[PDB]
């Protein structure tokens, strides 16, 4: 449903990251 | 119908990404939007590379069992067809004076190909390979 | 079987082509043969960016009508499962002093997803992406 | 059945080419 805000989690959850 | 490029797809998992960008994906409707086979090769690549060890491998399970499965039968790949439209898209970019390297040349030709706009921070190139694009960094 | 690189289906087309190169290439069984989307995407590139616009009209009109026929049903295309390879191979040397760039990574995953030996006149990307290689300059 | 002898068949009758 919400692309953005599933990734947005993801980044959340493991600090971020640079891809 | 969408394509991503690796730099919007990506934007969302930095640590204060651009809540415009996070916004604009959440306003698809996610059987639009495709993925290039390329794409996944470079988000891939990227998590590979990672120096962090626990980091690596907890993306690692992310982008393989939450992130790739939302985009199942829409990761695009580059094959015959695309690599014609690639050579036309390169060549007359580069007679007229215009630059297109050759990773957004496959991003774009697979664009074309599939009548989709490109959504990049990088509009550069594809507005040389006279394929439709959007910077989801703007309105 | 095997999966010709870009510079081996090109030396023939040269002036003075290599004549060991062409005898290895006339060994070959036809139906063993190979060529990536990525291979096939570069021929087409060079030949229109030919400076001679009648050399290119024919050699355009001979790879489309007369060359890649000879690969119908065996132009690999990079697609998810040859990402996966890529990235293995790409981030492995990486993270062991090696060296591949992009280009060579995309022929090397699709040569190794395949099980086929590549044939090039640069053995050194695919040494390191671990895969089968054969320089048909040497016996 | 030959195609190296293809291939230098079609290099030789436009001059030769670098690709
Ligand atoms: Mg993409
Ligand atoms: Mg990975
Ligand atoms: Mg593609
Ligand atoms: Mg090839
Ligand atoms: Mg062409
Ligand atoms: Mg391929």
């Amino acid at each position: 449903v919400r692309l953005g805000s599933m990734l947005a989690s993801i980044g959340q959850e493991i600090g971020g990251v640079e891809l | 119908m969408i394509l991503l490029d690796t730099n919007v797809i990506s934007e969302p998992l930095r640590p204060q990404p651009n809540e415009r960008v996070v916004a604009w994906l959440d306003s698809l409707i996610l059987e639009d939007v495709y993925l290039s086979a390329i794409t996944v090769a470079e988000l891939r690549l990227g998590v590979a590379l990672l120096l962090n060890g626990k980091k690596k491998n907890v993306l690692h399970e992310r982008l393989e069992q939450s992130i790739l499965p939302l985009f199942a039968g829409r990761i695009l790949p580059f094959d015959e067809p695309v690599a014609a439209i690639y050579a036309q898209i390169r060549s007359y970019a580069k007679t007229h004076g215009k630059e297109i390297a050759a990773a957004d040349g496959y991003i774009a030709a697979t664009a074309k190909q599939h009548s989709l706009t490109v959504a990049t921070r990088d509009t550069g190139s594809f507005f040389a390979a006279d394929v439709a694009v959007f910077n989801p960094w703007h309105l």
